[PDB]
RNA sequence: UCCCUCAGGAUAGCAGAAGCUCGUAUCAGUUUUAUGAGGUAAAGCGAAUGAUUAGAGGUUCCGGGGUCGAAAUGACCUUGACCUAUUCUCAAACUUUAAAUAUGUAAGAAGUCCUUGUUACUUAAUUGAACGUGGACAUUUGAAUGAAGAGCUUUUAGUGGGCCAUUUUUGGUAAGCAGAACUGGCGAUGCGGGAUGAACCGAACGUAGAGUUAAGGUGCCGGAAUACACGCUCAUCAGACACCACAAAAGGUGUUAGUUCAUCUAGACAGCCGGACGGUGGCCAUGGAAGUCGGAAUCCGCUAAGGAGUGUGUAACAACUCACCGGCCGAAUGAACUAGCCCUGAAAAUGGAUGGCGCUCAAGCGUGUUACCUAUACUCUACCGUCAGGGUUGAUAUGAUGCCCUGACGAGUAGGCAGGCGUGGAGGUCAGUGACGAAGCCUAGACCGUAAGGUCGGGUCGAACGGCCUCUAGUGCAGAUCUUGGUGGUA
RNA sequence: UGUCCCUAUCUACUAUCUAGCGAAACCACAGCCAAGGGAACGGGCUUGGCAGAAUCAGCGGGGAAAGAAGACCCUGUUGAGC
RNA sequence: GGCUCAUGGAGAACAGAAAUCUCCAGUAGAACAAAAGGGUAAAAGCCCCCUUGAUUUUGAUUUUCAGUGUGAAUACAAACC
RNA sequence: CUUGUGGCAGUCAAGCGUUCAUAGCGACAUUGCUUUUUGAUUCUUCGAUGUCGGCUCUUCCUAUCAUACCGAAGCAGAAUUCGGUAAGCGUUGGAUUGUUCACCCACUAAUAGGGAACGUGAGCUGGGUUUAGACCGUCGUGAGACAGGUUAGUUUUACCCUAC
């Protein structure tokens, strides 16, 4: 995925001069689809159509500082098989885009939510701990954290071994 | 028993040689026409006839 | 059995029209009809004498004929597999002027104005027209215009 | 189909490896610029890179450049559409239809 | 379309062939720009027609009557007829409004502009109308894209049971049912895939090589990662890939995620145990009702708190006990919902089928990322053929129906046409072969031909037969419960 | 009174084996199942189960076994008796 | 050519729900031979005046359609009304 | 194929059952399952797949009548009723009827329901059905008709392969 700032207008009429130029964060693995969204969207927002304006800038957002551990608190609406639900999730990751393709996937997991299916109404980062709602986050967000790995599963390149592979770690 | 009626494969048979234009010539078919405004016509022909005939030297 | 009348599935059509009803108006019997010039066919069911059948409303045709009350109209029907040459006697009620020819018949005269012109002076006519071109590249400034950052909304019921 | 919009380089390696022409019909493969400014030379495109010149940059000369040149026998492409299933649209995650830039990839994968 | 028509025919269509007139036209199952037509989907009913629920207001003049001084063209009502402004929900055969998709026409030399000619038509007219004469404007010839040649004609085959699929749709509980609309398919179609399948997906097919892919997959069968990545699921009836071979309502403190509200410095949940009261025998109903027959009221006292009473108990009390707070503990809880995968709901007959095996941080479900396997598809090349456009015996000997150059293409039932293969005879020719062996037959021997077939060697045999150019036909067999004759397996 | 409860036993002639003589019906090719799909009930197809020469006497599940261009029903612009 | 129809309202002896008379509102809610739909308000309706275009001659055109017939219809032309 | 119809089975629970929804039942509704009825259809078969019932015989299904072991109760006992695992085990003798179906008598622990080409005719039987003879009734002028009644009415072949 890719996190894409999205600067449509509308169509510049004369006697309707500087219409008011609406930008997106729009959520995208590259600029065909970033742009078909941003259409998307502000359909359902304006009474404005692809043909009805233009795209004037697309311009790819990276992270502010893509090594430092986040919180992200992300708002989220999906079509649900029955009726639509607003969700908020927790994702603790590096990125802004690798936290969304993580909520996408456990969107897709535990309620089969498809991309076609689900909205991303903000992606906000958790400034200050004791904010942090979800305990599947406050879990790692403790004083001098350690933890093992029991159970390591090496894997061979061939089919026999002659050892009796040990699980130890 | 039988069917009754069906347009399938109607458009396919129609399109496979045909649907075509009926040619339009110059001096349209001047049948129909006022037989009036006709029997005038026939004069006004034969008249400019007759004056290029005369213009003819 | 079955209805195959000639005036049969329109109801709808050869009604009359919401508060359009009664007589016609005068500038339809006024205007004038000559061979050659192209006319709609569009029945007045107000008026019950040399009314087209139901196929021909909405047609365009050529004016062919022209007598008392009535024109003579030629329109292309296609029937299997090829077109025929149906002529129409229509009472003049039914049939209008083609805004179509008379838009074209405008531009003739407007290219041999701008050509006659471009004749004897510096030239960049290009007489034909093109359709819509990709638009050029323009400038869009953002003063007092700073783009409004809009986010999808939320669900709820009402 | 897929379209997009064709960069330089994409549009000169299309009509130098697949360059035809239509002469008498006849499908006639170009291989020297002789061939291009006998039956365009008269429209003022006297090269290969005059052609692809004509093209590029849409010329006054374009549809005539454009209908000159038989229409590309590409192949299928070289690692594949990525593209699990290739008939949805592109943005869904699929193949048909316009993808902007990234025709040029394709096509040379195709090529 | 028509027929005593419905198992059939004529008819038109689709089809083939023979061509022909000319040479990129002003054609097109297409778009654009302009200009029509439409009454379907949607919408509407405090808009008409029709349907339809609820009150409020006026009723006043009028259909039901006194309640009442017998009595009121009357004070209070239920009232029917209505009218007024509101209200809920509807219409294949309602409608103001009104799409999308389909659909008409135009986008120019047969054009435009300026003069002028006849005419028995028309005009009050010297005005018109139709057709012209003579001039003038061809770079942009008056949108896009294509064009495989465009137009024209004659003749004639087969067919006239069709069926299937997404979408629209009628009848019907329904149907692998009956009948429609547009399109695509099977029929008439092989090939890769869905295990298998006429119709689904992918792709349509000369003979090969190489490369690359489609749909579909890559544990093993089985070519191809027991690939990587984040989750979910444990089923004593798991689940496993669209058409498609099923499952519903309703349930679960199974487990995962989520939504809203409430409680927490002792929460509160717990989870054990102190009291649940005085006034007061609270009003009426009654032998009786006193906390619990109900119409209902609802205050206080010290108050830590306790209904003028939540359940057992009595004729009626009394009593035990619930909220309600509290001595104890010590850091998250209480519901009410929502959906994921499981589980209940879930019963049919031979033994049994995610295709089989099996698979449990999958070899299941959802999703992402690469790699990878392979179709008669796509690219390149060869060769075969067909079609098209060309070149060339120009003295130039060896083939002008010849040779050669260049390009595209190749599926096929019914059917058409063309080029050939084979048989009995016929005319001509090779001064053809042949008792030193014709023809016939036999041949896990050979060579030619895409093929029909041809040619040769070996054997048997013993008297005729062939190539080529033409003529002619009782001319080519696997089927007819074919004919005759012979032969079998059963035996 | 073995019709039956409820069957049993016996005799002759068969069958059986041999010497001799020696047919016919039928026969696309044939001959193992389960499910699947499919002209909706397979010997053949797909996926499984499996599978070892030559066979003899019985048997009546199957071969939609054999006998015959359904005689019932419909159609036919086919007839006949009445 | 004159007029306006349904229905409602207010009114005139017998006469009342209904006989006739008068005014006011009245987009058709009437009427037009029938089925249904369309059409129609100084009319296509209702009342009154004169007639016989419900006529002669044959052709073209539209619907059904093979672009055959039949039926029905259209628009002219030439006569006479 | 379908499931209207039939058969069986849930969900909700106004209520019936002294009191008491649910011990046992259950209105108004509503979701299914089945192919032991009957329809709907006409896909297979009209150069035939022998067309009802019974007799015999095997196997299978469970929607369980009995038996084994259990749970529930408006279960004191006995008796019965409602379920669970369950098809291992059995589930009859007769009168009338061709009947399947039905209806009685009697014993039994019980006399449950079904399928397997509505199992089973080269296995039988042939009462019924449905050829030709014949009688009656009603209908038809009549020939004749009747899914009305009645009586008489040929049940062929294995020696082939497979299975056993």
């Amino acid at each position: 995925f890719k996190e894409y700032q999205v600067i449509g207008r509308r169509l510049p009429t004369e006697s309707v001069p500087e219409p008011k130029l609406f930008r997106m964060r729009i959520f995208a693995s590259n600029e065909v689809i970033a742009k078909s969204r941003y259409w998307y969207f502000l359909q359902k927002l304006h009474k404005v159509k692809k043909a009805s304006g233009e795209i004037v800038s697309i311009n790819q957002i990276n992270e502010a500082h893509p090594t430092k551990v986040k919180n992200f608190g992300v708002w989220v609406r999906y079509d649900s098989r029955s009726g639509t639900h607003n969700m908020y999730k927790e994702i603790r990751d590096v990125s802004r885009v690798a936290a969304v393709e993580t909520l996408y996937q456990d969107m897709a997991a535990r309620h089969r939510a498809r991309f076609r299916s689900i909205h991303i109404l903000k992606v906000a980062e958790i400034e200050k701990t004791a904010d942090v709602k979800r305990q599947y986050v406050k879990q790692f967000l403790t004083k001098d954290l350690k933890f093992p790995l029991p159970h390591r599963v090496q894997k061979s390149t061939k089919t026999f071994s002659y050892k009796r592979p040990s699980t130890f770690y | 028993k039988s069917k009754n009626h069906t347009a399938h494969n109607q458009t396919r048979k129609a399109h496979r040689n045909g649907i075509k234009k009926p040619k339009t010539y110059k001096y349209p078919s001047l049948k129909g026409v006022d037989p009036k405004f006709r029997r005038n016509h026939k004069h006004a022909l034969h008249g400019t006839a007759k004056a290029l005939a005369a213009a003819k030297k | 059995g079955k209805s195959h009348g000639y005036r049969s599935r329109t109801r709808y059509m050869f009604q009359r029209d919401f508060r359009k009803h009664g007589a016609v108006h005068l500038s339809t019997y006024l205007k004038v009809y000559k061979v050659g010039d192209i006319v709609d066919i569009k029945a007045n069911g107000s008026i019950q004498k040399g009314m087209p059948h139901k196929f021909y409303q909405g047609k365009t045709g050529v004016v062919y004929n022209v007598t008392k009350s009535s024109v003579g109209v030629i329109i292309n029907k296609m029937v299997g597999n090829r077109y025929l040459e149906k002529r129409l006697n229509l009472r003049v009620e039914h049939i209008k002027h083609s805004k179509c020819r008379q838009e074209f018949l405008e531009r003739v005269k407007a290219n041999a104005a701008k050509r006659a012109e471009a004749k004897a002076q510096g030239v960049a006519v290009q007489l034909k027209r093109q359709p819509a071109q990709p638009r050029e590249s323009r400038i869009v400034s953002t003063e007092g215009n700073v783009p409004q950052t809009l986010a999808p909304v939320p669900y709820e019921t009402f | 189909v897929a379209y997009g919009y064709p960069s330089y380089s994409t549009i000169r390696q299309l009509v130098y490896k697949r360059g035809f022409g239509k002469i008498n019909k006849q499908r006639v493969p170009l291989s020297d610029n002789a061939i291009i400014e006998a039956n365009l030379g008269k429209y003022g495109i006297l090269s290969i890179d005059d052609l692809i010149h004509e093209i590029i940059t849409v010329g006054p000369h374009f549809k005539q450049a454009n209908n000159f040149l038989w229409p590309f026998k590409l192949s299928n492409p070289s690692g594949g559409w990525g593209v699990p299933r290739k008939f949805k649209h592109f943005i869904q995650g699929g193949s048909f239809g316009n993808r902007e830039e990234f025709i040029n990839k394709l096509v040379k994968s195709m090529n």
